[PDB]
């Protein structure tokens, strides 16, 4: 839906706004997860190929873990970019239609009479 | 232990007036047994008692101090709530302790007036009466979900009814 988004670049992986949100820490929980991801499929493809596991390919284990690291990185970024773009639009909507947001005023429990439903 | 929070009128003991020129063995036995077991009781406590007082160590209450309560409070405004059901809550504990220190009242007096208890023990019955009245009005028809919320409608509906009560000339 946000495809027609005035300004919209075009097969943009990372236009120049999001260069404006803070990136991860590259110590984010997911990125280390999908190390994770990288290492166990290391260790999957051994075990499938009848070799051993934890022993064989440690130059295997390292690339799987930083491409899964290094992709993870990226598209961790843009999707931040994309919900940060989110809140912008939903922002700028309200602030534009305020009529359709009021500024509701809710009351409290004294003034309002909850009706009692007795267990009994 | 505060005896005006949980009164005991004196153990007035009538003196032994005895009859026979014979002995009573509960008495000498009495003696016996202080002069065995009390006295290295009382000398093992009293050896206790100032190791205490050598390092002597406190602890307070914790003073909870008030709070706006759900009436003052927004329809929504989850803090707000939270610090009401809270101090609800504490209340609502403090107040079964209450009904318990009652009825303990109420159990002592019936065990020490004894046989004619029904003469001299209404002043703790009325006064389990009143606060259980109280209890009943208050938190009694609820359910395991109890609330300040609904304390609060079954509070609205009984004066609802005393309002339409009163309306009566
Ligand atoms: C942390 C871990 C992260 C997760 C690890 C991976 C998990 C593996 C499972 C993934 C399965 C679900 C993936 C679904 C998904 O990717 O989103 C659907 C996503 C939803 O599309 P949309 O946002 O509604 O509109 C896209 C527009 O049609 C098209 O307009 P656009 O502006 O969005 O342009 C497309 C954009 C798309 O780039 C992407 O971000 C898609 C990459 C997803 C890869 C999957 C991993 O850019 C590119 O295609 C890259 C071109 C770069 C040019 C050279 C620089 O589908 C696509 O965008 C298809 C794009 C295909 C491009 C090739």
């Amino acid at each position: 839906m946000m495809n027609g988004r005035p300004g919209h670049e075009p097969l943009k992986f990372l236009p120049d706004e999001a260069r404006s949100l803070p990136p991860p820490k590259l110590n984010d929980p997911r990125l280390v997860y999908m190390g994770l991801l990288g290492y166990c499929t290391g260790l999957m493809d051994n075990m499938l190929r009848m070799r051993p596991v934890m022993r064989a390919g440690l130059h295997r284990q390292l690339l799987f873990v930083t491409s899964f690291v290094f992709a993870g990185y990226f598209y961790l970024k843009r999707q931040n970019y994309l919900y940060a773009v989110k809140d912008h639009d939903m922002f700028g909507y309200i602030k534009l239609h305020p009529e359709d947001f009021p500024e509701k005023e809710k009351k409290t429990y004294a003034e309002i009479l909850e009706p009692f439903h007795p267990v009994r | 232990w505060d005896k005006d929070v949980y009164p005991e009128p004196p153990s007035r003991t009538p003196a032994p007036s005895p009859q026979t020129s014979l002995p009573n063995p509960i008495t000498y036995l009495t003696k016996a047994y202080d002069l065995v077991v009390d006295w290295p009781v009382t000398l093992v406590r009293e050896f206790i008692e100032r190791q205490h007082a050598k390092n002597r160590t406190y602890y307070y209450h914790r003073q909870y101090r008030r709070v706006p309560d759900i009436t003052e409070c927004k329809e929504g405004d989850v803090l707000c709530i939270y610090e009401a059901e809270m101090q609800w809550r504490r209340d609502f504990k403090v107040d079964q302790e209450i009904m318990n220190i009652i009825q303990e009242r109420l159990k002592a007096c019936q065990q020490r007036e004894g046989e004619n208890y029904q003469q001299n023990c209404a002043k703790e019955l009325e006064q389990f009466t009143k606060v259980t009245k109280a209890y009943q009005d208050r938190y009694l028809d609820l359910g395991a979900y109890y609330s300040a919320r609904k304390c609060l409608a079954k509070q609205k509906q009984r004066m609802l009814e005393e309002r339409k009560a009163a309306r009566q000339e």
